[PDB]
């Protein structure tokens, strides 16, 4: 059946503190998606060469 | 076709099977064949369940190679359990091409 | 026509990856050019400028 | 002529994937990476290295029978 | 309206680079095709700068090249970009051909045969440019080719007194060398567009040899970012050579001006012509020398019909991989021998390695693939 | 391998095309004798000198 | 679940994609202010008392 | 060129504008030439004006030793011994061959550290896109 | 088959110059587009000769 299809565990890959799957996606997206996207910040100011 | 030293040659065939490494990607021998116009006609003559098994084994090995990994050793294809599933369909497609060719010169 | 003698390697002060030329040893080397040679040797491509 | 909805026919396979922003940048780098390149190297070298070991033994013999003939002749200069 | 799919110009860009289906397991050996296209554009722009200040006259050819390195502003960086960018072109080209030979990419027949034509046209282009500065290797390199080019039996001596302008060596001599060298890189560009048009009919091969129509990914963004990264890593290595060792790959003897009177102590071409030069000097004849030089590039076109294996690539063939790197270690031997003088040890080693280059491709490789078929029971 | 060209009636096809192909070898004997002005076979016929 | 300081700029400017393509222009500034402090000053320090402007104070005495 | 032969025993003296760049050994060769003049070994003979130098192609050079102790006076107070003056016509004549030597090595440092910003950050952009494919899981349910 | 319609290079030539649908009442005022393309090729080849001696 299709009710036997569940997603396998992906906690080998997650951003470290978001693995606590009890708290819900409200404070754990305030400060999670940006510092390797500040690596996009320096890859432009440095792309100017 | 030797009868006494076909134990020696059974060991060379096992050594070459392990030194080639399609078994470590979970492939069978007929999965690795080069697809010319002859092999492409034998593929579309396969029954539905054997065609579906071949598409998944190829997709899984192409995914392992993208990551530079192999399977666990308990899931490697063994030498005595490799099924030559494509070989009877390919011999018939080749035998029909020789007959259209002997007809055209005579 | 048998064998050559190849020169040894001296530790010149400009033999580094970022090492400059000594500009007082250039100054004393122009005066050995213009008092010892300049009489048998030419130097067609260098000007006073 | 060959675009995405026209390539093959495929049945009964399923794919699960995560967003790039839900993943950390380096899950492992040096604990996974070092033993994986040590077995990718063990599989290589007995096919690749022995031809270049034979070029080395020909370079070393060839630049040693040139120097014995370009006038290293103390006892090969007799009356 | 998706304007990427309905505009007449944007359709062509989208089908060729954005929405193109590509295999997912493509290695970084597949990076060197776009590196070759970067090296070609670089040689064209830099060469168009040098051609406004060069003079093709055998009394002022050497002096117009020293002038740009000393007088013209940024002429020294642009000249050594051009000389070192040509070594960069030839190292990517030898990686590219060795890739297509190991993985079996020659089975794309129209793509492989346009490639063998492109290999001749870049080798002839680089020969003409090394004549233009007129030092003592541009002189004794030009005469060695054109007295070897008088051993063509019926039209040979007709063709040698055409390229010097009709005379021996004079001013109008390097106007013909310069005009060939100007024009051929723009024909190389047109042959590389047709080259990719025939590959668009099948898509790419992959390291397994097995068709991958069940595992495609779009070209953007996965190989647009992987090709930009490899190009930046190539511009780093090129500038390490221009700015920290600009004379490492050249020869010092080309800083002396050409003189039929004086004498050069040795004759050594550039490193990427040294393998062909070693095959020439192993044939005591001058018709059988120019034949075996042209037959060492033209043997690539027989690779589709010499293929006797059941599989396409060498990934699963361990005996064919020992022969592939015996062939690479034999082209290293022929590069070393080509820069040595002609005495006793380097004369038998040079001809026993010219035999091995043809024995591996023509005899030992098609027999080894049949032994492998028989050990797998086809 | 190239015994695809070996049939009992395939060599019959050479018998009906070689009368056309008997002749354009004599176009090169007459066409660049025109073009590049070869003095070898201008010695041949008394029409031309 | 106290996170680290990643999202300085995820919300305000680098979300509208405006400053994502503008940082090549708006973001062109003050690093040729900052890398003379590098390459130039490292260059004159490895070669100390060897360049012209080191020794030119002698014959520049008019 | 013709007066130059008869004034110098038939041998023509070479131009010096490219001399270290055109030798297999550079200023190591020019230094060992000027300070390597010696006497002929017992067995060799020489022409009328022709001198023995072991670091010259075929020991016989048509060039008298042109520098010795106190050949000139420097306007620095530097003692003008034989090794000091040979060291200074190797430094000048390296500048004469390569007048861009110092500008070359200073652009090479302004390249090596403005690639050290650009390269680790195109690599992180690459690793961000490809993590979708590197984490995928596959199932087969016939 | 028809190689004018299945070869990858010959398809483009056939769609652009051979099998292109064109009106039947086109005058000789419509000649001057290909005359401009002849005049451009002529100026390029002749100009590349003059540039080796200027
Ligand atoms: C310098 C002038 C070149 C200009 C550089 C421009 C930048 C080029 C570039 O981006 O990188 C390509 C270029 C080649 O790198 P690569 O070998 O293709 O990288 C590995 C690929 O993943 C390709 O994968 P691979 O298979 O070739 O790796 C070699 C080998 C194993 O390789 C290893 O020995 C360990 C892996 C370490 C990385 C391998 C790189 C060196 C090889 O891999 C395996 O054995 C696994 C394959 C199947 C066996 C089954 C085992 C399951 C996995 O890298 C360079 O920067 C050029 C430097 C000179 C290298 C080429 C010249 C010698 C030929
Ligand atoms: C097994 C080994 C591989 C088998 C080779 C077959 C495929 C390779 C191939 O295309 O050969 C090119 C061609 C040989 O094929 P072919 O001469 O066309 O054969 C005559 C066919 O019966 C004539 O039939 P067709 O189908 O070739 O007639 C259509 C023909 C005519 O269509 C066109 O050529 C288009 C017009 C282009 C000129 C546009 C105006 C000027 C600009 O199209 C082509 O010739 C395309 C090939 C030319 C590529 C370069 C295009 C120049 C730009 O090139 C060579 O002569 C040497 C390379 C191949 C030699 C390998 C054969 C063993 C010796
Ligand atoms: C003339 C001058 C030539 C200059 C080039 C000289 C370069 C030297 C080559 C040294 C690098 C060695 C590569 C290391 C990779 C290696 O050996 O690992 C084996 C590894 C295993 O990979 P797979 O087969 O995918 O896995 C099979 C499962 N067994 O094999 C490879 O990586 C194969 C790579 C294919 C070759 C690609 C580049 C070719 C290399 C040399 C080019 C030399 C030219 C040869 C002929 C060209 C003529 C113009
Ligand atoms: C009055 C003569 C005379 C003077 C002074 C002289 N030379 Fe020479 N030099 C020669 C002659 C003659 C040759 C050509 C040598 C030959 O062919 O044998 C020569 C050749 C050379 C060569 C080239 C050797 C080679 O391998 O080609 C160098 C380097 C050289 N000289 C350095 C110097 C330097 C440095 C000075 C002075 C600071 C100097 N010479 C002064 C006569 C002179
Ligand atoms: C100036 C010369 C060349 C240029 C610009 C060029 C360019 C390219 C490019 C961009 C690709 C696609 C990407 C890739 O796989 O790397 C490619 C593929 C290919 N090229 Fe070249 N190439 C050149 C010369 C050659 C030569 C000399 C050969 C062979 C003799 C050749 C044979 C091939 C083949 C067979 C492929 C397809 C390989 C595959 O998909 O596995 N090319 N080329
Ligand atoms: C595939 C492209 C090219 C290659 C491989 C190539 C190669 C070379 C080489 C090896 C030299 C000798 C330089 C030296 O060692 O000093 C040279 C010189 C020269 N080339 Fe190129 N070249 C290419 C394209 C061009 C183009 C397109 C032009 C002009 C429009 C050009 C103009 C020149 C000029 C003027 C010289 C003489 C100046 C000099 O020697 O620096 N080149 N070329
Ligand atoms: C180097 C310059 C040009 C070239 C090579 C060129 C070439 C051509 C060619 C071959 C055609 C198709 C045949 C024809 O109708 O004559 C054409 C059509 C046309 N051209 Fe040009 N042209 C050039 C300049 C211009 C200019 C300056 C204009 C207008 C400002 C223009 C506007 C048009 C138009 C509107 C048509 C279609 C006319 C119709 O079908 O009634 N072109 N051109
Ligand atoms: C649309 C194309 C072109 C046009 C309309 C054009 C027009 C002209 C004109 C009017 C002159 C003055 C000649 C005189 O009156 O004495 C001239 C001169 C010249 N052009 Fe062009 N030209 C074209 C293309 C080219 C190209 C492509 C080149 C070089 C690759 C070239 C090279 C020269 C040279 C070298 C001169 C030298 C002066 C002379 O010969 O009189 N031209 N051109
Ligand atoms: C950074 C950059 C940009 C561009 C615009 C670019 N363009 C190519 S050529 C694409 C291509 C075509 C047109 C036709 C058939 C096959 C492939 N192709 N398929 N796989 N690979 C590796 C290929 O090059 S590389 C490259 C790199
Ligand atoms: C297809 C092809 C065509 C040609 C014409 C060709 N020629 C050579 S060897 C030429 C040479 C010699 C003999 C001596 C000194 C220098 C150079 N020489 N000339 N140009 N370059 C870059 C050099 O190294 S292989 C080759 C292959």
């Amino acid at each position: 059946s299709h009710t036997d299809i569940r997603v396998p565990d992906f906690s080998d890959y997650r951003r470290a503190e978001v693995l606590d799957s009890t708290k819900s996606s409200k404070e754990s997206s305030d400060a999670r998606k940006g510092f390797s996207y500040l690596i996009t910040a320096t890859t432009t100011v440095g792309v100017a060469y | 076709a030797v009868a006494a030293s076909s134990k020696w040659l059974e060991g060379i065939r096992k050594w070459y099977y392990n030194a080639a490494g399609f078994n470590k990607l979970g492939l069978m021998r007929d999965d690795t064949i080069y697809e010319d116009d002859d092999v492409k006609e034998a593929i579309r003559r396969l029954p539905e369940n054997l065609y579906n098994d071949r598409v998944f084994r190829i997709k899984r090995a192409l995914d392992l190679t993208m990551r530079q990994q192999i399977l666990p050793k308990e899931q490697w294809t063994k030498y005595e359990e490799d099924k030559f599933y494509l070989e009877p369909y390919l011999k018939e497609v080749i035998r029909e091409r020789k007959e259209r060719e002997e007809w055209a010169k005579k | 026509t048998d064998l050559e003698l190849h020169a040894p390697s001296y530790p010149w002060s400009h033999r580094g990856l970022l090492s400059s030329l000594d500009h007082t040893s250039i100054r004393r080397g122009f005066q050995v050019y213009k008092q010892v040679c300049s009489s048998c040797h030419s130097m067609d491509y260098v000007a006073y400028r | 002529g060959r675009e995405f909805g026209h390539l093959t026919r495929m049945r009964h396979v399923i794919t699960y994937s995560l967003s790039p922003f839900e993943q950390r940048a380096f899950p492992h780098y040096f604990t996974k990476g070092i033993p994986n390149v040590l077995r990718r190297t063990r599989a290589c070298i007995l096919r690749v290295a022995p031809p270049f070991v034979v070029f080395y033994l020909v370079y070393t013999w060839g630049t040693q029978e040139f120097e014995k003939s370009k006038r290293k002749n103390p006892a090969a200069y007799e009356n | 309206t998706n304007i990427r799919k309905s505009h007449p110009l944007m359709k062509i860009i989208n089908n060729a680079f954005i929405d193109l289906p590509a295999p997912s397991n493509i290695s970084s050996w597949w990076n060197f095709g776009s590196l070759l296209g970067i090296c070609l554009i670089l040689q064209i722009l830099t060469g168009l700068f040098l051609a406004m200040h060069y003079t093709s006259d055998t009394t002022t050819a050497f002096s117009s090249v020293t002038h740009i390195c000393r007088d013209v502003n940024y002429g020294w960086v642009i000249r050594y970009l051009h000389a070192n960018g040509a070594s960069m072109f030839f190292i990517c080209l030898f990686i590219h051909v060795g890739r297509g030979l190991y993985y079996g990419s020659y089975m794309f027949l129209e793509t492989w045969n346009i490639g063998v034509v492109l290999l001749f046209t870049v080798m002839a282009t680089a020969f003409m440019g090394y004549v233009l500065p007129w030092g003592q290797m541009s002189f004794w390199g030009a005469t060695v080719i054109t007295n070897l080019l008088s051993a063509i039996p019926y039209i040979g001596t007709d063709l040698v007194e055409w390229i010097w302008g009709g005379f021996s060596v004079d001013k109008a001599t390097l106007t013909r060398f310069f005009a060939f060298h100007f024009i051929l890189p723009f024909i190389i560009t047109a042959l590389a567009a047709v080259h990719l048009l025939f590959l668009h009919e099948t898509g790419s091969n992959n390291p397994t040899g097995i068709s991958s129509d069940m595992d495609k990914i779009p070209f953007h963004p996965y190989y647009t970012i992987k090709d930009i990264l490899g190009a930046l890593f190539m511009m780093l290595i090129l500038l390490i050579l221009v700015l920290f060792s600009p004379d490492l790959l050249g020869d010092p003897d080309n800083y002396t001006p050409a003189n039929p009177l004086n004498t050069p102590p040795h004759i050594k071409p550039e490193w990427y012509f040294l393998f062909a030069y070693a095959i020439l000097r192993s044939i005591p004849n001058k018709l059988g020398g120019v034949l075996a030089l042209v037959a060492s590039i033209l043997i690539l076109i027989l690779m589709p019909m010499l293929h006797t294996s059941k599989q396409r690539s060498m990934m699963f063939r361990p005996l064919s991989q020992c022969l592939f790197w015996m062939l690479v270690a034999d082209l290293i031997t022929l590069t070393w021998i080509g820069g040595q003088p002609v005495e006793h040890p380097f004369i038998i080693i040079g001809q026993l390695a010219s035999i091995l280059y043809f024995l591996i491709i023509l005899v030992l490789m098609p027999i080894t693939s049949i032994i492998e078929n028989n050990l797998l029971k086809w | 391998m190239l015994s695809r060209f070996l049939g009992p009636r395939y060599r019959e096809l050479a018998r009906n095309w070689i009368p056309t192909a008997s002749m354009w070898g004599a176009v090169g004997a007459v066409g660049l004798v025109w073009a590049t002005d070869w003095r070898l076979i201008l010695d041949w016929v008394p029409y031309i000198n | 679940a106290a996170p680290t300081l990643t999202a300085r700029l995820y919300s305000l400017l680098f979300r509208r994609t405006s400053t994502f393509a503008l940082t090549i222009a708006v973001g062109a500034l003050f690093f040729e202010r900052a890398f003379d402090q590098g390459a130039d000053a490292i260059y004159e320090h490895i070669n100390q008392g060897k360049l012209w402007k080191h020794i030119k104070h002698k014959y520049e005495n008019k | 060129p013709e007066a130059a032969r008869a004034a110098n025993n038939g041998a023509l003296p070479p131009d010096l504008s490219y001399i270290v760049r055109a030798r297999h050994g550079g200023e190591d060769y020019v230094f060992s030439l000027l300070t390597g003049y010696c006497e002929p070994p017992t067995g060799v003979s020489l022409r009328e004006g022709l001198y023995f130098n072991p670091y010259f192609p075929g020991q016989a050079i048509a060039m008298a030793p042109p520098i010795y102790n106190e050949v000139l006076e420097f306007d620095d107070g530097t003692p003008a011994t034989m090794s000091q003056v040979a060291k200074d016509v190797c430094t000048f004549l390296r500048w004469a061959s390569e007048p861009e030597h110092d500008h070359r090595k200073r652009m090479g440092l302004k390249m090596l550290m403005m690639m050290g910003l650009l390269l680790p950050l195109v690599y992180a952009m690459k690793r961000h896109k490809w993590s979708v494919l590197k984490s995928r899981k596959l199932a087969y349910r016939p």
